[PDB]
């Protein structure tokens, strides 16, 4: 799949390739968080 | 944030005692009563229920 | 890998020696001090930490009437070992007197 | 004088007090402080136990941080025998069947779709949103279901409050449990609080009657002196000094201050031991005192191999 | 002096966020300005580091030495790369990617928001 990015308001995972301007593509709204996938990172319990 | 497992001074763990704390307030007991019903004798974990602010239910607003 | 070094206080000396004991702390090296010390052929002993930082404790032992001090010290850890038996030995056999208690009141 | 064994064999006794679950209670006359220090100081820190040490996360999307609930799923007690296992050698970061236990809190948060009309409480809108510990599941590795039945490794408490969720939020992680004292950290460590207090004596030097056994009745804890009438007259005696919490309150007081001499009996410490719950307490203390014994044979295994002769 | 039992269970855990606003534009200018973030296919360095996009991954540590982002020369196609250069251990916390004013901007802006633990060591003061 491709990378997802979340808008801050309306929270639709918009996927964004490299080229196209950013932007939510349903509320056009400008800042765009990212999704958090599985893969493994380890942290120690001390 | 919120309750921490173990109380910091002596190792009691304290972290399963808040909603039965909260469960205790709001059948009007009092505070000085609401810790010794629980089994906090020591003032080093009666000091960590007391003074705890839950500070994650104002947290959680923010939800996405 | 080692656990235990004699040191000689003037290499003829065998009557004072400072046994540096590893990976130890106050709660050995203080109940050593409290058997070594009902010796009446010891004339001194004492213990102390090195560094915190460390984990080793120094523990000085120095006799009277011409002793090697591995000797105070041999009976020191096995007059340790006979206390720590008889206080399991004691502990065992009141717990088990006060579970058979417990059961036979009024249940 | 010396260290005659038949004296300490005759005057030490043991009396245990309450012992419930994961609590206990003891006297010990006769010990002196070098040894009662050292089962105290064994207990909180060289008696082992089993705690997670590392934690293998995938998402978790929840409030609470990555770093910090590793840290948070630390401190929860593990229901493992110690005895059973055995300490890792460094580096494996898998262990065997004998070096670690496993565990998986995997849960997903959700909106509670019936029975969500005009109400804010979260327990009718949300599906999982308190994380327990009673999510947390067994995951048996090499053949470890077989030397535990089902139900003997679990946590402890089953009530303690992991983490928070709102919907769409995940954790899904993996952890390993492993063997340790309780001073390398102090999560592995059994107990509560271990410690001790000698017995307190007080003796009235004169005899106090009327208010004035009132006004001494007061100073004390509740339970330690007693106001009993004998024909028209109050007078004090005291019961149980046990009960004292050793406040010098009377040395507040001008006239009663030269009444009452306060002090302790020596070498006849109370014991408290009150266990986290992974092992029973009269087990800790047993394991507390079978610890100094194994640092007397190492160095004693030392000697002999020091000198042959 | 602190209990170091006590400092073991929670007391007075901290945190510290560093936050850096990554612009391709105030920073990386050499020609044409067409730098998006991207990872050529073929680059080692980027191999389970860095995302797909030339991001870090949300979660993954970071440390000294470690790939930051890559950007890509729209125009030539040569992919480059920039390393963490801090000293302390840090987790990606969130990404957040920035567009212009209009809502027209070249996915060129971006802003790492990195968890630092910082918890009470010798030299803190209370
Ligand atoms: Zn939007
Ligand atoms: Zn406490």
């Amino acid at each position: 799949q491709p990378m997802i990015y979340i808008c801050g308001e309306c929270h639709t995972e918009n996927e964004i390739k490299s080229r196209d301007p950013i932007r939510c593509r349903e509320c056009g709204y400008r800042i765009m968080y990212k999704k958090r996938t599985k893969r493994l990172v380890v942290f120690d319990a001390r | 944030m919120i309750i921490p497992v173990r109380c910091f001074t002596c190792g009691k763990i304290v972290g399963n005692k808040w909603e039965a704390y909260l469960g205790l307030l709001q059948a009007e007991y009092t505070e000085g009563d609401a810790l010794d019903a629980l089994g906090l004798k020591r003032y080093c974990c009666r000091r960590m229920l007391l003074a705890h602010v839950d500070l994650i239910e104002k947290l959680l607003n923010y939800a996405p | 890998k080692t656990a235990l070094e004699m040191v000689q206080a003037a290499g003829t000396d065998r009557h004072c020696v400072t046994f540096v004991l590893h990976e130890e702390d106050h709660t050995l090296g203080n109940s050593l001090r409290y058997m070594i010390m009902k010796n009446p052929e010891v004339e001194f002993c004492g213990y102390t930490t090195t560094h915190p930082s460390e984990s080793k404790i120094n523990l000085r032992i120095q006799t009277r009437g011409t002793l090697p001090a591995v000797e105070p010290f041999q009976r020191g850890l096995n007059e340790l070992m006979n206390v720590c038996q008889h206080v399991l030995d004691k502990f065992e056999a009141s717990i088990k007197d006060y579970k058979d208690q417990k059961a036979s009141r009024n249940e | 004088d010396a260290w005659d064994q038949d004296r300490f064999e005759k005057n030490f006794r043991v009396d245990v007090v309450h012992m419930d679950e994961n609590s206990l209670e003891f006297d010990m006359v006769g010990i002196d402080a070098a040894i009662a220090n050292a089962f105290r100081r064994i207990l909180l820190a060289e008696v082992p136990t089993m705690a997670v040490e590392k934690v293998l996360v995938y998402n978790n999307t929840s409030i609470v941080q990555d770093e910090i609930l590793a840290h948070r799923l630390g401190l929860i007690p593990i229901h493992a025998d110690p005895r059973l296992f055995e300490y890792r050698n460094q580096g494996d970061e898998e262990g065997t069947e004998i070096d670690t236990l496993q565990f998986r809190l995997q849960v997903r948060c959700t909106r509670n779709p019936h029975a969500a009309k005009d109400s804010s409480d979260p327990n009718e809108l949300y599906v999982n949103h308190k994380v327990y510990t009673r999510h947390m599941t067994w995951i048996p590795l090499g053949n470890q279901a077989d030397l535990f039945p089902e139900g003997t490794i679990r946590p402890v408490h089953d009530d303690i409050l992991i983490a928070q969720l709102r919907p769409g939020q995940e954790i899904d992680l993996l952890m390993h449990c492993v063997k340790g004292i309780g001073k390398d950290h102090a999560k592995f460590s059994p107990v509560a609080t271990a410690s001790y207090r000698l017995l307190p004596d007080i003796t009235l030097l004169e005899p106090v009657e009327g208010e004035a056994a009132e006004e001494l009745s007061r100073c004390f804890s509740p339970g330690v002196i007693e106001v009993q009438e004998v024909q028209g007259k109050k007078v004090a005696r005291v019961a149980n000094p046990r009960l004292d919490t050793f406040s010098r309150e009377i040395f507040r007081n001008e006239k009663l201050k030269k009444v009452v001499r306060l002090a302790r009996v020596r070498d006849h410490y109370i014991f408290s031991v009150e266990s986290t719950g992974v092992l029973p307490p009269d087990v800790l203390v047993s394991e507390a005192i079978k610890v100094l014994m194994g640092k007397c044979r190492r160095f004693l295994d030392e000697l002999d191999a020091v000198q042959m002769d | 002096i602190v209990n170091k039992a006590s400092w073991e269970r929670g007391f007075a855990h901290g945190s510290v966020y560093k936050s850096e606003f990554i612009d391709l534009s105030e920073k990386i200018k050499q020609g044409d300005s067409s730098l998006v973030f991207g990872i050529k296919p073929g680059d080692p360095r980027v191999l389970q580091k860095l995302d797909d996009d030339g991001l870090p991954f949300i979660g993954a540590k970071l440390q000294y030495g470690d790939p930051y982002y890559s950007y890509l020369n729209l125009n030539t196609g040569e992919s480059f790369v920039m390393y963490y250069k801090s000293k302390e251990n840090c987790v990606v916390d969130n990404i957040k990617v920035c567009s212009n004013d209009t809502g027209s901007g070249k996915f060129k802006c971006v802003c790492i928001t990195m968890r630092v633990p910082r918890n009470p060591t010798i030299g803190d003061k209370f």
